[PDB]
């Protein structure tokens, strides 16, 4: 029971995509927090060398002027999923002129994820976190290679996701201002994951219902560094 | 198993099947493109050894792509035949589109590219044929090229593949000549290397097949050497070795 | 592995065939059903001294066999 | 070995399945084809398992064209599918070029189809060795093709069971200036050497290409050559 | 294990040993008998029913092949459903093309062709079901054909499939099945089904009767045993 | 084998017979030699001769003998083989057909070997660790060196390579004379013609041809051999009587 | 479940075949690209003209655009294939799109081609990595690297191949954060890197320069030896 | 031995296709013999109708078929394969009549069936049909012909050689019957066939236990002999 | 096992153990319960929780004004089947303005699930589905399994720990037949309660409801809708 997803184990589990979850594990982490003020995503670059352009690693992306994305796992498959999410938003908006619900974006990307043994390749070894706003609420969602997705208020994916997830669970509540949730995320990432914060290997992206511009955080981390 | 399918790398990244194709070429009949100026030649001795062999074409190793293009054959027989037909087809496409002769490097790259494409896809066996090209074009004129099963191609002024290919290129690098080394000296050196590589004492005329391209009238001619010219060429080389003996 | 092992079996057999020392009077005889097979390396004359055929008994020979047993 | 799959190479560079096909060849029906000064003679045996088998019901020498005769190594059904393909290919050439197909070119196309069957991972080659006699531009041609897709020209050759004896026979029992009658005599003599058991009009069949046309021998002529002669 | 892995490679000994697993699969399912009476064919099928969580007539094993063609199956139920759809397709194709009713022999041979073709391809497997088709053409008579997972189509005056093929056939053999009329045949079928392990070890089950016949106007119908339940009384009287 | 015997004489005999130069030069002595060539080309014969002349003991263990049916046995057998090597002190170690374990290994499937490689790396450690390299050397033979791998060949390991090509005209003459020295020849024998009529001889097949001529003499109860006997013995030892028509020019050219 | 394939994962999730492609790239020769203040320079080594061989035919540096150039290191057959694809893509993009080609778009195209070639059964991945240098970064120089995993990144200066471990550290040793004034200085640094050639001779290094506005520029061996001499004079200063 | 027999499109080291030999091991189909005889004006085929159970309708149990008013067929093999081969023959004959305007000859029909078996033998897509086949037909002023076609993909249609469980005894009996010179009438031909069946099977041969098809130049319409004719022949040979 | 890799190979047992492993894949999912009355058809699903701050996964799906489903299995296959029901309901309404009868839809689902079970190199959809519907013929509750067998059932429960709920449903089978909507939904809630361990009881977090009726369209009830349903129901004593 090793050739592919088309084989069922005696316990029913398909012995192909558990390795896809393990492929989620080998990737660098990503954190997402859902707050009433705004939905935020934090991401570690795992930068090999400073000669690298840090922005060249697209582990934090802008799906649309109302939704951003982070993810863990394989970067190429992640980029393909991001490309589909962007073209889906473009097509749906250009046709219906209504804003794409972030949950609908997750649905479309998941429906693509169901294209390895469901038609006529292999599971997309990457898990995604979406943070967006819409006319009915600001939301954060998570999805995995299996094509399932879930609404989360505070989610961690990738390597060492357990400890970061435990800290995120312990610090989170339903009435946090986005500033306090952001700061808790930064201090947690600092203590558990690698080191003190710096613009070279960490990235942040926030979304607010009334802000379709500057979906990222860039060239302003300075005020954080002295006051973290 | 890694070596069973062409699309699987070794853990070191090497591909076993194309390597097996080259070790196959190791069995191929000795054949070389010799070092020549104002002309070129593609000598290819025939491994066919039996009395009742008719050799009615009088050529089974060197195939003329056009009056300005000739190619050698060293590999699987049927693969070589289909590949030569594909060479003629591709040259026909280029000529029919442009009404101009195809350059040497462009045709060589096209064949090597389709070979690589065939080796790349699964369920398909790599073409176990390496070959040589002798040609003249507008851009570079006289050119001799070597190509392998993987789709790799390169330019060589004098090269040999097949049986004792390493030894052949070794003594070619040994008594290497350059510049004033014209076509006739190329025939002499080809005769020398063929007598050295082959185990036959007093190498027989029918055992060897030689062709050469020369720019006549600017329209060029490719002549495959008949029995008589090979005969006095080999006889002259024998008396040349006798002359080398006379020095002692 | 079975194929490699049978090849080593054949090679060891040939090595022992050429390797049994002089002044040892061992004889080695092999039976076969087809004999159109069998590696010519084993059929090499340096270690094969005679090849004897045993075809199906025809007339006369069948008569002799029947008489002998009966 | 590397024979269960057709589309892979062995470490030594051999594709073992096709020499397995060649081993199926030369285990089949013995047959001998020689080229005389004027014509080309191909002879093959007709000996079945039981006397019930009406052998005239199954010819083995088949005229591809009025100027082409064809014989196989013994793989019957594969020979039949290949001979159907060869006949259709000869017809295509005859209509496209408005001229009869050259013997060498016909063998080239047949071997090209043969090579086409020497690839993929779900097919097998026809383990048949093909002897083709023909007349082209006043010249006689004898060619041999093999399941590997290769083809060659022979003044004289043989394949099938006990083929090495036929090779030695045509080595010493041949000269290129043989007349047609003496060519058929040489063919039946090497058939006698290669075959086991006597022959009559029933047991052999022969096709001869002459520059005017090709024709397969009637069994009566086959007995005339084989019996009361040699 | 030999070469008994796919139904396209001819295993040691002419027996494939692959379809002879489909016969074992058919052996697993409960019995189902059928009797050709004077004017019609009666299909009596027992379906084991766990009364727990049931729907008193769910997933019934009687299906309509054609307005006149009835059928019974034993073996895998999903294969039975799919091949019932296939038989309906074939009957509709004949009806549309030829402009009149399909003979049962031709329908049976085409369904057997479908089964036999599915037995062969490597990428597919033979059906794990054996079935029995009945019809009545008022023009010439009644037709009946039983086809196995291998695709063998043979006629029976009376036949059976399932877990008690030989026992049910022995029970049928002493029926005066030459001449009587389907009405008493319904009771005969019911008591024959009940006599072969009605509920001896298995807790509960349900009996379904299909009927094609001249007195039934020649179309395919489910016997309305709700009237006086005479066959049910006979089957339970078969207690001793 | 004069060229081959001179190279091997240097590489093996010079250290054992004259260690002082290596002590004078400071460099450690070379450890072992690999031999490659067609089968029957006197590789084992030459190794045995070197063992005899350098007065060192001869120990032979074939690579086919190394495999065994159990894990943990090839390692044990190789290590104890070198235990006999050390306890016999001045000696030479022969691994005939080391390519049997110096071969391609199964790269996954329904099974695997994993033990041929293990015996290889054990031998590789033993000769790499230059275990008591005082008057002890190793020698191995491989048919068709191409199948062998470079794992044993890596620089600090076995140092020298030797080629054993098929005997040429003069070599065939020498082998014929050597093996027919015991034979009862007759005037009119012209061994040069027989040597010419045997192109591409394998050396051992020359021993085959003289044995065949003797067998022809024996089956006629003659204790003497003639030119005709060798001439018809060539007809049987030519070894292409089963060849020249397995379709070689075709599908391989 | 070990690798044995391209479309299955090891139990820990790694795809071993892309790693094997990475190793196949590691077998290839050195290739070190940089971008300077305004110009981009490239130098390829280990030409090893085999006497009878003429070096020019292999074309270790190939230009497929109005302005873009570098070969792909690894197996040169895949290099020629992707060369043909890059020619087709650049010409088609220039003919079809309202504006000409940019380096980012062609880099993404190559990465997507490699990914789509990897993402299937029975399709051997392109085991070749490359270093792309382009001119139209809004009239600025920039450098990308392409990895057989179907991945692309944007370097200030990168090295791939046999010296990937070494020269990168060399880069990390002296890639000046001051933008290289007199980009000839960056070319001299590239020559110093090429002194770390597989043969280390430096007499057969093939070099290209493009000033982000110019077309392809090729450096002859004598003028490249001039920069080698300047680098040697700088090195002799330690006295 | 194992390995060259797991798949059809693989040759053995001796060149033997194992699977074609395997397919012959179901042609046995214990119960059928299919003796075919040719006489100076007739062609007869007879098979051993071994009915295993009483409840089956004997009409459906038949194993002889017809697709041509002047061509008769008898099969010996697995029943579903037999009926599929019969349907394929019907398809081919219907195509031939629709195309050429006249019905397919017996020789051409058996050749087409054998070619179908051949193309399924050469390609691993499908299992070859496991059943042997015999036609009887008439060729214009040329006579009666009996033809055999087997899963080997080849045909020899000759004189007899019944492809049933009693292979060698029946074949030798037919040889011995033809090995002695004698006339050949329809009654004599059917007598030869029935004597062969009786001597190779040694059963009492009740009329319902066998089924006979026949063609004759006197009336070229292929017919199945009635049980009355079968019993008349049985009593004629019994006395 | 030699004969257990794919659905195309038969076991000597007269079985295909790949289909059985699909059944195990189904029972790996959490429990879902379905029950119908002469008035309404109701289904309830145990929504598995992922964390104390993540949404409990939806297990009741809704595609028709009169048909709904509850899934137990791989979400991929279940949602593909849900999109399939979307397609069929839509073209049926397009063809003859008829809300598709649930029985024929379930038969089509079984037929389309049978195809993977007979073809090599294609996994069967390893999900079990409970279907609730109301049509011109009556109320209806079905189940569909990867063995492509479809069943009609008054009461039913699939997934992990389903046996206690199945026994409870058997016991109250004598009740459902004339039970009203509230009684039926409360009995379904208690049936789902039967599956849970002692410490786990019915809560709006893990409970999802889906109801179709002769006078009401099929609708799904969740936290804010489930909360009125749970209040007033008997608690769980020890
Ligand atoms: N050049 C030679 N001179 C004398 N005898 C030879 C020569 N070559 C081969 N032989 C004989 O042939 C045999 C080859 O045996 P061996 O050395 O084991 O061959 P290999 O080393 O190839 O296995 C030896 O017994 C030897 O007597
Ligand atoms: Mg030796």
């Amino acid at each position: 029971y090793d050739r592919g997803v088309n084989t069922f184990s005696p316990e029913g589990r398909l012995f192909q995509v558990e390795y896809a979850i393990e492929a989620i594990k080998l990737g660098s982490t990503a954190i997402g927090i859902q707050t009433s003020e705004g939905v935020c995503l934090a991401v570690e670059k795992r930068i090999t060398s400073p000669l690298m352009e840090p922005s060249s690693i697209e582990k934090i992306v802008e799906i649309d002027a109302h939704i951003g994305c982070a993810m863990s796992g394989l970067i190429a498959d992640a980029k393909t999923l991001i490309d589909k999410a962007r073209v889906e938003t473009q097509n749906h908006w250009f046709t219906y002129n209504e804003t794409m619900t972030v949950e609908s974006v997750t649905q479309a990307v998941s429906n693509l994820a169901l294209q390895f043994g469901e038609e006529d390749s292999r599971p997309f070894g990457v898990a995604l976190l979406f943070g967006g706003v819409d006319e009915k609420g600001p939301q954060l969602f998570h999805m995995d290679p299996s094509g399932t997705f879930v609404q989360c208020d505070a989610r961690a994916i990738g390597s060492a996701s357990e400890g970061a997830q435990s800290s995120l669970q312990e610090v989170y509540h339903k009435s946090m201002t986005l500033k306090e949730a952001i700061k808790s995320s930064l201090i947690i990432l600092k203590q558990v994951m690698e080191e003190k914060l710096n613009a070279t290997n960490i990235e942040l992206a926030t979304v607010q219902p009334g802000q379709n511009f500057h979906m990222f955080t860039k060239e302003e981390l300075e005020e954080v560094i002295k006051d973290i | 198993r890694y070596d069973s399918r062409t699309t699987i790398f070794s853990p070191e990244g090497r591909l076993y099947q194309v390597e097996y194709a080259m070790e196959a070429i190791g069995h191929a009949g000795t054949c070389l493109g010799i070092l020549a100026n104002d002309g070129v030649l593609l000598a290819a001795e025939r491994r066919n050894i039996h009395k009742l062999l008719d050799e009615v074409f009088f050529s089974e190793k060197i195939y003329k792509l056009n009056e300005d293009m000739a190619c050698s054959v060293a590999g699987i027989t049927s693969d070589a035949n289909v590949l030569t037909n594909e060479l003629r087809l591709i040259a026909q496409r280029y000529l029919l589109q442009y009404q101009e002769p195809i350059p040497c490097e462009q045709l060589v790259t096209a064949l090597c590219d389709i070979k690589q494409a065939y080796t790349q896809f699964g369920g398909k066996r790599p073409f176990g044929v390496s070959l040589l090209y002798i040609g003249w074009d507008k851009h570079y004129g006289f050119q001799l090229y070597q190509s392998d099963p993987s789709g790799n191609y390169g330019g060589w002024k004098a090269t040999c593949i097949g049986n004792n290919s390493a030894a052949a290129v070794s003594m070619l690098k040994q008594d290497y000549k350059e510049g004033e080394m014209t076509l006739k000296s190329a025939l002499a050196l080809a005769i020398k290397v063929l007598n050295k590589t082959m185990d036959v004492s007093k190498l027989s005329a029918e055992k060897v097949e030689i062709a050469t391209l020369t720019r006549e009238n600017g329209k060029t001619v490719i002549r495959v050497l008949k029995q008589k010219e090979v005969e006095q060429l080999i006889k002259k080389h024998e008396e040349e070795e006798a002359k080398a003996e006379r020095e002692k | 592995g079975a194929d490699r092992e049978v090849q080593r079996i054949l090679l060891e057999l040939l090595n022992q065939m050429d390797g049994f020392d002089q002044n040892v009077n061992v004889k080695v005889i092999m039976a076969t059903n087809r004999a159109d097979t069998l590696d010519p390396a084993l059929l090499r004359p340096g270690r094969l001294d005679r090849k004897i055929e045993f075809p199906l008994p025809d007339r006369r020979q069948k008569r002799l066999i029947f008489s002998t047993i009966t | 070995g590397y024979s269960f799959s057709l589309t892979t190479f062995s470490p030594s560079g051999k594709l073992v399945q096709i020499e397995y096909a060649l081993a199926a060849v030369a285990g089949g029906a013995p047959s001998v084809g020689i080229k005389a000064a004027n014509g080309v003679v191909l002879a093959t045996e007709k000996k079945q398992k039981s006397i019930l088998y009406d052998e005239r019901s199954v010819h083995k020498v088949e005229p591809i064209t009025k100027h082409i005769g064809l014989v196989y190594s013994g793989m019957g059904p594969d020979y039949r599918v290949l001979v159907h393909r060869a006949r259709k290919l000869a017809q295509q050439y005859y209509l496209v070029y408005q001229e009869p197909i050259p013997t060498a070119q016909l063998v080239q196309r047949v071997a090209s189809v043969m090579q086409e069957y020497t690839q993929s991972g779900g097919v097998r080659p026809f383990g048949v060795s093909l002897l083709i006699c023909g007349w082209n531009e006043g010249r006689p041609y004898l060619f041999q093709s093999d399941p590997s897709g290769a083809y060659f020209a022979w003044k004289a050759t043989a394949h099938g069971k006990n083929y090495v004896n036929g090779k030695t026979f045509l080595e010493k029992r041949y000269n290129e200036d043989l007349e047609l009658e003496d060519a058929i005599h040489t063919a039946i003599l090497t058939l006698k050497e290669s075959f086991e058991g006597q022959m009559t009009e029933d047991n052999i069949e022969v096709g001869i290409c002459n520059e005017a046309g090709f024709r397969r021998l009637t069994p009566t002529e086959v007995k005339d050559y084989l019996a009361a002669i040699a | 294990t030999g070469y008994d892995l796919s139904a396209s490679t001819f295993s040691p000994d002419g027996r494939v040993f692959q379809v002879e697993y489909a016969m074992k699969a058919v052996e697993n399912s409960s019995t189902a008998i059928g009797i050709r009476c004077k004017d019609g064919v009666v299909f009596g099928v027992e379906k084991l029913v766990l009364s727990k969580l049931y729907e008193e007539g769910s997933n019934k094993r009687l299906f309509n092949v054609d307005r006149h063609v009835g059928m019974a199956v034993a073996g895998l139920l999903a294969d039975a459903r799919s091949l019932a759809d296939i038989a309906r397709e074939e009957a509709s194709n004949f009806r549309s093309n030829f402009g009149y009713n399909i003979p049962l022999k031709h329908l049976a041979d085409r369904v057997a062709m479908y089964v036999h073709a599915y037995t062969l391809y490597s990428a597919v497997r033979p059906f794990g079901c054996s079935f029995m088709l009945g019809s009545y053409s008022v023009n010439d008579g009644a037709q009946l054909y039983m086809i196995d997972p291998s695709g063998v189509s043979y006629g029976y005056w009376g036949c059976a499939i399932g877990k008690a093929r030989q026992a049910a056939k022995t029970e049928i053999e002493k029926l005066q099945m030459k001449e009587m009329t389907c009405r008493d045949i319904v009771k005969e079928v019911a008591k024959i089904i009940y006599i072969v392990h009605d509920e001896v070890k298995d807790k509960a089950f349900e009996l379904e009767l299909s009927w094609v016949g001249e007195l039934t106007n020649g179309r395919h119908e489910i016997v309305p045993k709700d009237i006086r339940e005479e066959a049910e009384k006979y089957a339970k009287e078969s207690l001793k | 084998l004069d060229k081959q015997i001179k190279e091997i004489k240097e590489v093996i005999e010079l250290p054992v017979k004259h260690p002082e130069l290596f002590e004078a030069l400071g460099i450690a002595q070379p450890k072992g030699v690999l031999l490659y060539g067609p089968p029957g080309t006197g590789k084992t014969l030459l190794a045995r001769a070197v063992a005899h002349h350098t007065d060192c003991t001869f120990i032979r263990v074939s690579g086919s003998e190394l495999v065994q049916k159990f894990i943990g046995e090839g390692a044990r057998m190789v290590r104890e083989l070198f235990v006999m090597a050390r306890e016999h002190a001045p000696s030479i170690i022969f691994m005939d057909e080391i390519d049997s374990i110096g071969s391609s290994r199964l790269e996954g499937g329904s099974g695997g070997d994993s033990e041929v490689q293990r015996t290889m790396l054990e031998l590789l450690n033993q000769l790499d660790g230059f275990e008591a390299t005082k008057n002890i050397k190793v020698i191995m033979a491989t048919n068709r060196i191409d199948i062998l791998d470079s794992a044993l060949l890596r620089p600090g390991r076995i140092d020298r390579k030797i080629e054993f090509p098929p005997p040429n005209e003069e070599a065939r003459l020498d082998i014929l004379k050597i093996h027919s020295r015991k034979m009862n020849l007759t005037r009119g024998i012209n061994l040069r013609k027989i040597a010419e009529l045997m192109p591409g001889a394998s050396g051992a097949e020359v021993k085959g041809v003289c044995t065949e001529a003797g067998m022809y003499a024996l089956r006629e109860r003659r204790v003497h051999v003639t030119q005709e006997d060798f001439e018809m013995a060539v007809a049987k030892v030519m070894q292409k009587d089963s060849e020249k028509n397995m379709s070689i020019k075709k599908l391989w050219k | 479940s070990y690798d044995r394939a391209i479309t299955v994962f090891s139990p820990d999730g790694h795809l071993f075949q892309v790693e094997y492609a990475q190793e196949a790239v590691k077998k290839g020769s050195t290739a070190v690209g940089v971008r300077g203040r305004d110009i981009v320079v490239l130098g390829v080594e280990k030409k090893s003209v085999a006497k009878l061989q003429d070096e020019r035919t292999v074309r270790k540096i190939c230009a497929l655009d109005d302005n873009v150039c570098m070969a792909f290191a690894g197996l040169t057959a895949d290099a020629r294939i992707v060369i043909n694809r890059a020619r087709v893509e650049c010409q088609s993009h220039r003919l079809t799109v309202e504006d000409p080609v940019t380096v980012e778009y062609i880099t993404r195209y190559i990465a997507s081609l490699k990914q789509r070639y990897t993402q299937s059964n029975g399709r051997r991945p392109f085991g070749i990595s490359a270093l792309i240098v382009g001119f139209d970064f809004d009239g600025t120089p920039r450098l990308y690297q392409t990895d057989p995993s179907g991945t692309y990144h944007a370097w200030k200066a990168n090295a791939i191949g046999r010296g990937a471990k070494s020269v990168r550290e060399f880069l990390e040793k002296n890639y000046t954060d001051e933008a290289i004034e007199t980009d000839d200085l960056t070319i001299k640094l590239v020559i110093k890197a090429l002194l770390e050639v597989v043969q280390s001779g430096g007499k057969n290094i093939e070099l290209a320069v493009m000033r982000r506005d110019q077309s392809l520029k090729i450096l002859n061996p004598e003028e490249i030896e001039k920069y080698v001499a300047e680098i040697e004079k700088e090195k002799e200063e330690n006295e | 031995s194992a390995g060259f027999d797991r798949h059809i499109t693989i040759f053995s080291p001796e060149g033997r296709l194992y699977q074609v030999e395997y397919a012959f091991k179901a042609i046995n189909q214990g119960g059928l013999t299919s003796v075919a005889v040719r006489g100076k004006d007739c062609a007869v085929i007879v098979t051993q109708k071994k009915v295993p159970d009483k409840l089956l309708d004997s009409s459906t149990v038949t194993h002889l078929f017809k697709i041509t008013e002047n061509i008769g067929c008898v099969m010996t093999g697995m029943t579903a394969d037999s009926r599929s081969q019969v349907q394929r023959a019907r398809y081919e004959a219907a195509n031939w009549k629709y195309k050429y305007g006249y019905e397919i000859p017996v020789d051409m029909l058996c050749k087409r069936i054998a070619d179908i078996s051949q193309v399924y033998t050469q390609n691993a897509e499908m299992r070859p049909l496991g059943c042997c086949m015999i036609l009887i037909g008439i060729d214009e002023e040329q006579g009666p012909q009996v033809y055999k076609c087997d899963p080997a993909g080849y045909y020899c249609g000759f004189k007899a050689t019944a492809a049933g469980v009693k292979q060698t005894e029946s074949t030798s009996f037919l040889e011995k019957k033809v090995k002695k010179k004698f006339d050949w009438t329809f009654e004599q031909t059917v007598e030869t066939a029935i004597t062969c069946l009786s001597t190779v099977l040694s059963i009492d041969f009740k009329p319902s236990e066998i089924e006979v098809g026949v063609v004759t130049v006197e009336n070229p319409k292929f017919r199945i002999l009635t049980e009355a004719e079968i019993d008349a022949h049985l009593v004629a040979l019994a006395e | 096992n030699q004969y257990d890799n794919d659905v195309t190979v038969w076991s000597p047992q007269g079985r295909i153990h790949q289909i059985e492993y699909a059944m195990e894949a189904v029972k790996q999912g959490s429990a879902t319960v379905g029950l119908k009355s002469k008035t309404h058809a109701v289904l309830v699903a145990l929504k598995r929780a992922q964390s104390e701050l993540a949404a409990h996964q939806k297990k009741i799906l809704h595609v028709d004004n009169h048909i709904g489903i509850s899934i137990a299995g791989l979400t991929a296959d279940a949602r593909l089947l849900c999109n399939f029901m979307r397609q069929e309901c839509l073209d049926s309404r397009f063809v003859f303005d008829r809300p598709l009868p649930v029985s024929r839809l379930v038969s089509l689902i079984g037929s389309k699930t049978q195809i993977p079970t007979q073809r090599y190199g294609r996994r069967p959809y390893g999900v079990g589905l409970l279907i609730a519907g109301y049509d011109d013929m009556g109320p209806h509750i079905f189940q569909t399994c990867p063995s492509a067998n479809y069943f009609d059932c008054r009461a039913m429960s699939i997934g992990a720990r389903s046996q206690s709920a199945r026994t409870y449903l058997e016991r109250h089978m004598s009740e459902f037949m004339e039970c009203n909507l509230n009684e039926l939904v409360k009995h379904g809630l208690r049936a789902l309660r039967e599956t849970l361990p002692a410490e786990q009881d019915l809560t709006t977090k893990n409970v999802s409801i889906g109801i179709v009726g002769k006078d009401l369209e099929f609708t799904i009830y969740d936290d804010d809708d489930v909360s009125p349903f749970l209040e007033g129901l008997e608690e769980r004593p020890q």
